């Protein structure tokens, strides 16, 4: 019973700078996870891990 | 090519789509490799909102996949920024 499900840390994208390659490709998948529906209407598919 | 056609086949390829131009740049490539291939083009295609896939996303993306590879993970500001750093005269000599 120690895992936090937290749902809001404070921690924005703008905090996070100079590497907005890394940014745009992890909004490339996060938006995907979000709009599954619309993008998988073109047969675009999530990956299931991230490194 | 029939494993690309195999899992290309429900999605929205354009009149200039063809992988047997393609072939010597999937050398070593698997099944898994050729899907992951099909799906990076059809997010890439999105990315710049066109509506099919075009020769050229399939190009730019086996393009980043291999510039990818020696640690160069830049924007197109920051490369021309980089690229308008250097000067003219060390530059012909690499031209050359």
């Amino acid at each position: 019973k120690f895992i936090s499900a937290e749902e809001k840390t404070g921690v924005t994208f703008d905090d996070f700078a100079g590497q907005e390659y890394i940014k745009r490709e992890l909004q490339e998948i996060v938006r995907i996870l979000k709009n599954d529906e619309e993008f998988q209407n073109k047969g675009i598919y999530c990956p299931k891990g991230v490194l | 090519v029939q494993i690309f056609g195999v899992h290309s086949a429900g999605k929205n390829l354009a009149e200039d789509i063809d992988f047997g131009k393609l072939v010597f740049r999937t050398v070593g490539f698997s099944g898994a490799d050729i899907r992951n291939l099909v799906n990076e083009a059809a997010i890439m295609s999105v990315r710049k909102g066109r509506s099919y896939i075009y020769q050229q996303d399939i190009v730019d993306v086996l393009d980043k996949q291999l510039l990818e590879g020696m640690g160069v993970l830049l924007t197109e500001e920051e490369q021309q920024k980089c690229e308008q750093s250097v000067s003219y005269e060390k530059k012909r000599l690499l031209a050359v």
